[PDB]
RNA sequence: GUCUGUUAGAGUUGGUGUCCUACAAUACCCUCUCGUGAUCUAUGUGUAGGGGUGAAAGGCCCAUCGAGUCCGGCAACAGC
RNA sequence: CGGGUGAGAACCCCGACGGCCUAAUGGAUAAGGGUUCCUCAGCACUGCUGAUCAGCUGAGGGUUAGCCGGUCCUAAGUCAUACCGCAACUCGACUAUGACGAAAUGGGAAACGGGUUAAUAUUCCCGUGCCACUAUGCAGUGAAAGUUGACGCCCUGGGGUCGAUCACGCUGGGCAUCGCCCAGUCGAACCGUCCAACUCCGUGGAAGCCGUAAUGGCAGGAAGCGGACGAACGGCGGCAUAGGGAAACGUGAUUCAACCUGGGGCCCAUGAAAAGACGAGCAUAGUGUCCGUACCGAGAACCGACACAGGUGUCCAUGGCGGCGAAAGCCAAGGCCUGUCGGGAGCAACCAACGUUAGGGAAUUCGGCAAGUUAGUCCCGUACCUUCGGAAGAAGGGAUGCCUGCUCCGGAACGGAGCAGGUCGCAGUGACUCGGAAGCUCGGACUGUCUAGUAACAACAUAGGUGACCGCAAAUCCGCAAGGACUCGUACGGUCACUGAAUCCUGCCCAGUGCAGGUAUCUGAACACCUCGUACAAGAGGACGAAGGACCUGUCAACGGCGGGGGUCUUAAGGUAGCGUAGUACCUUGCCGCAUCAGUAGCGGCUUGCAUGAAUGGAUUAACCAGAGCUUCACUGUCCCAACGUUGGGCCCGGUGAACUGUACAUUCCAGUGCGGAGUCUGGAGACACCCAGGGGGAAGCAAAGACCCUAUGGAGCUUUACUGCAGGCUGUCGCUGAGGACUCUCACUCCGGGAGGAGGACACCGAUAGCCG
């Protein structure tokens, strides 16, 4: 996490870059397959380490508040 | 640096014309080579 | 005085230049003859370089290779189709008309055909509100009710990348390094520490703007800095 | 570090060389075009009436 | 855009040291700062004078800059 | 110190002895230089002295390529042609085409080893090998899908060569109380062959096992077993009764640069392109042109006027001891005594750069400036404060060598961690290397930037905060135009500005100014229209009335403002939370306290603030800092107060050999005088001439036609509600421009679309003119 940034920078921004990073690193389910061995492999683009399955999704999460608003719709 | 074929024509020529004025001419002139250069002293052109 | 830097902007230097040979590829959507019947398969995820956000290579029937302005959720293997008999899924392309009403769309053409000019950027998105034989009002990121040919084609979907912002760059290296990949000359000077001679906020003993930082709109570039034509100013009131 | 002698040291760059039509070590090989007589700029040779008085 | 570090390399706080018809029209020595990054660096390439370039010092654009250099206007004008 | 050569020798050469250089003072090269390279013969010139020497002079000579570069490819980008613009071009943006653009250091068909010269050398020669094209012959019909070229940053495993080291053997050398010490022990390209990793297939059947340095893997099929594909600049064989060596002409091992092949992590950052190659056999033959090739690459071959202590790119980063080390120090290989004047004097004064100083210990000084103190490593131990990261190596304390014999970790190291006993010194990180520490206050949050050459800071930047403009036929900006940047961009964008991490917060004021919206009425230009005038025209007046203004409203994280009087007045409001004698407080060394023998300092408190105050941001703040001030401990020649010593100068001698400065005269001194600041005038005094050394009192010393100040109907940069104008924007009108105060339409014109066609439309763009802003 933020630990990297030693006493720099201060609470606020720290505090959301761990935030961020914590969910961001998350074990996240695959869509395709069904098991949560989800990894960033870059910004905005996720492959799962098991079915090999690679999307495009939000840019520190897999599912963005409003990317989940279009299957509704 | 690397030299072209007329590059090397060149400074062949500002060579040769790099010498003394013929002992002879000094008796015929009845008694100085103005362009006579030194390699660290001047410089060529290019 | 001295030209301002907006003004050293437009000769168009390498200095303000955006690193084109280093862009991968404008994402102008396909055009097909008719009848739709073009549809291709994902093969790859990409980093898009000039937009920090992920695009999709898709490899269509006729065999024609594109990058895509894709949209969230698009994944290898995937199929994406274009044209009017598209069927209604996220990463698919068709006109407006064809998109039911209140279906989040993205990549929105402004002219027919321009291959898409609205809501590109990441997370954002156009939510399509009415529809008509003459008019597709769509209701853009801004916020603003936008009224387009129903003709103009979308792709169903928010783009990719959404939160980007969520997080802040926290030391000016980050910042250069996004920097670096568009067309901006950065760090900023504020004009208020310059030399008169450099910008109408410069000079005086101590730094502070010489005028009120309102600008009239018809004020000549060199002049026109500051808050521009602005309606109001604060947050007061 | 100074803008004298120890700028000087870095100069090793060949620009002006010898003009194909002219002579003159004019011909600035990064730029191809000699200052002197303008070759590779104009077809015309390089004059101007400023390079002598006025009445003359 | 962590720490120590004369690793390479970049720089220069103090000595108001040495030098100041110099080794040098910006140098020498010790101390000192940086040293995985907004880092340093070579070559190539682009931007040109009321114009560039500038993390802004009116800084830099070949010992030249609150408007480069060359030649021309030109034998400028001055009540000094 | 000897000797050689020579007319002549400190500095040209040989030997011995003595030294210097180790990322360089060694090796190879890029740029740049251009013959500086080799030989012979010279010394008038050049050379910090001399010269027989030489980068100097004279005369000759020297650079050899199918396989090393160029050449070929494309990069940022450049130009040429066409098109269009421009009064015009040698000028100008776009779009097409073509070409250009990489010599160390992007891509790329192919060469190694040895020998040879005074000077070349993967080029000549010897041996061996390889590539391309073509020809012929055989084979082959496959031939283009695909692979390659072709790629970022951080961590890391495995394979593995050179090197280095250890063991033992062989050859040679050295030393001589010992029995140790040194060198060598060689051998390429290429041809063949082996294959770890990754991937995959068969078998198998794990429901907790497999595996790693780490992550991880699996009934969507783990381990095990077998198999396919598959690496090195690497191993092995050939090459090689090649070559090289006086000789021997090793074998094993460890650690392993190169090179090869994997695994992991990171990105608001995504890490070139093209030619080409493979895919796609073998023989034999022929062809392989053109250009570069010397030397230097630097304290003398480059740039800096110089044979300049400066500047100047790449690689040799694995030579030995040392130690964490590409650190110090010492030493090899290699190079050098040319960071090129010498000779004398215990060698004075004085200066530079140093060593050592009793007692005192910052008393010195603006200030501990300068110097010093501390120091490596291990163990114990460590406060306030804090953003919980840090503070922290806090502080403080202890240990440290050698020798003998061992234990533990590991496969092992010539790796690491310890134990017992013995023992020397004043001192064991014995040299070298190698932090002094602590507290308070001010500032900026932090890393970062800057005045090349007097300023490194508190200044600029920054993330964070905020406001403004804009839906893209946009906002902003460049161009006279043709056109263009932003933009392979689209509001989670990007333009224009202010503030400046985090934390707690950010009050009141829209009167003036600014911006913006609105507006009955008022005002408001030109064209057209009407009236008067004129046989016409000039001209006078009228009607209409765009933007603008008057008027109204909104807005201060716009410009800015928040006083005086009394228990409101100006000019809208009348200073809220904080903070406060401030980097802001004149008075002022404010008053009280702390600290000192004594404190215009510093800190704390008070605080009426001459003249604090909330994004002109306020307060506050851990961490950080060559930033400003203060205090303490430690230490010391800073000082009391100076001394002695070291090295280089200084002084004497040979040689070389400038400059500054010069109206004249000149041995002055004390007084006076004088344009009031005299070696030169007056009156006295003193004064034999010349030379050496010295520190600099005077010559209002020398240096630069004072930069301060004033003056000139001088100059320049900058400002603005100075004067006058010019771009630019907005707005009306005429032309383009067409049909049926308001509307429909299509046919010009505009934009979108590959096209069909779609959208718009007499508007807009463009040309002209007028009003406003400027
Ligand atoms: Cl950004
Ligand atoms: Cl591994
Ligand atoms: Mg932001
Ligand atoms: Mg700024
Ligand atoms: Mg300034
Ligand atoms: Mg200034
Ligand atoms: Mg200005
Ligand atoms: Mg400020
Ligand atoms: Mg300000
Ligand atoms: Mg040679
Ligand atoms: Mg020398
Ligand atoms: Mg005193
Ligand atoms: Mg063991
Ligand atoms: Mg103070
Ligand atoms: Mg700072
Ligand atoms: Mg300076
Ligand atoms: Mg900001
Ligand atoms: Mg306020
Ligand atoms: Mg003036
Ligand atoms: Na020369
Ligand atoms: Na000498
Ligand atoms: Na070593
Ligand atoms: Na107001
Ligand atoms: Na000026
Ligand atoms: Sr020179
Ligand atoms: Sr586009
Ligand atoms: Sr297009
Ligand atoms: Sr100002
Ligand atoms: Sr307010
Ligand atoms: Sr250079
Ligand atoms: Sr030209
Ligand atoms: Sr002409
Ligand atoms: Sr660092
Ligand atoms: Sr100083
Ligand atoms: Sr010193
Ligand atoms: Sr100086
Ligand atoms: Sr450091
Ligand atoms: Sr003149
Ligand atoms: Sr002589
Ligand atoms: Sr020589
Ligand atoms: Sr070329
Ligand atoms: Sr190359
Ligand atoms: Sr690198
Ligand atoms: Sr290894
Ligand atoms: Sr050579
Ligand atoms: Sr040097
Ligand atoms: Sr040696
Ligand atoms: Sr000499
Ligand atoms: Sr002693
Ligand atoms: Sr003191
Ligand atoms: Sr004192
Ligand atoms: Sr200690
Ligand atoms: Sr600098
Ligand atoms: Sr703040
Ligand atoms: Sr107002
Ligand atoms: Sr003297």
């Amino acid at each position: 996490r933020t630990g990297r940034f030693g006493p720099r920078y201060g609470l606020k921004i720290r505090v959301r870059v761990a935030d961020v990073e914590i969910k961001h690193k998350k074990k996240h389910k695959c869509p395709v397959c069904g098991f949560k061995k989800l990894k960033r492999a870059g910004t905005g683009i996720w492959m799962c380490g098991h079915c090999g399955y690679k999307i495009a999704g939000g840019c520190y999460q897999p599912e963005t508040v409003a990317g989940k608003a279009v299957m509704k719709a | 640096g690397k030299k072209s074929k007329a590059t090397k024509k060149r400074l062949a020529k500002l060579d040769n014309q790099n010498s003394r004025v013929p002992a002879w001419v000094m008796l015929k002139t009845d008694e100085r080579n103005h362009k006579r250069r030194h390699w660290r002293r001047n410089d060529t052109d290019e | 005085g001295r030209r301002i830097q907006g003004q050293r902007r437009g000769r168009g230097t390498s200095t303000f230049r955006a690193p084109s040979h280093r862009y991968k590829a404008d994402l102008e959507h396909r055009k097909v003859e008719d009848g739709d019947v073009i549809a291709g398969t994902v093969v790859d995820i990409e980093h898009d370089p000039a937009r920090s956000a992920p695009v999709a290579a898709v490899e269509f029937e006729d065999g024609d290779r594109r990058l895509i302005l894709a949209p969230e959720g698009v994944g290898v293997g995937d199929e994406l189709q274009v044209g009017v008999d598209a069927e209604i899924a996220p990463g698919n392309t068709l006109p407006l008309a064809e998109i039911p009403e209140g279906v989040p769309v993205c990549n929105v053409e402004s002219s027919p055909g321009d291959g898409g000019k609205f809501a590109r950027a990441s997370g954002v998105n156009a939510q399509l509100l009415t529809h008509d034989r003459n008019v597709a009002v769509v209701k853009l990121p801004s916020g603003e009710m936008k009224r387009l040919d129903p003709q103009c084609r979308a792709t169903i979907g928010v783009v990719g990348g959404g939160g980007r912002t969520d997080k802040p760059f926290v030391k000016a290296g980050n910042k250069h390094h996004k920097m670096k990949a568009r067309g901006t000359k950065w760090p900023n000077v504020r004009g208020v520490a310059m030399n008169a001679v450099d910008h109408p906020f410069g000079g005086g003993g101590r730094q502070h703007p010489g005028k009120p930082k309102s600008i009239s709109r018809n004020a000549p570039p060199g002049r026109k800095v500051g808050d521009i034509a602005s309606k109001r100013t604060g947050r007061g009131g | 570090t100074g803008a004298g002698t120890p700028s000087q040291g870095k100069k090793n760059t060949t620009t002006h060389t010898k003009c194909r039509r002219c002579g003159e070590k004019s011909y600035h090989t990064k730029k191809k075009v000699c200052s002197s007589c303008g070759f590779g700029k104009s077809a015309k040779r390089r004059d101007y009436e400023w390079q002598s008085k006025a009445g003359e």
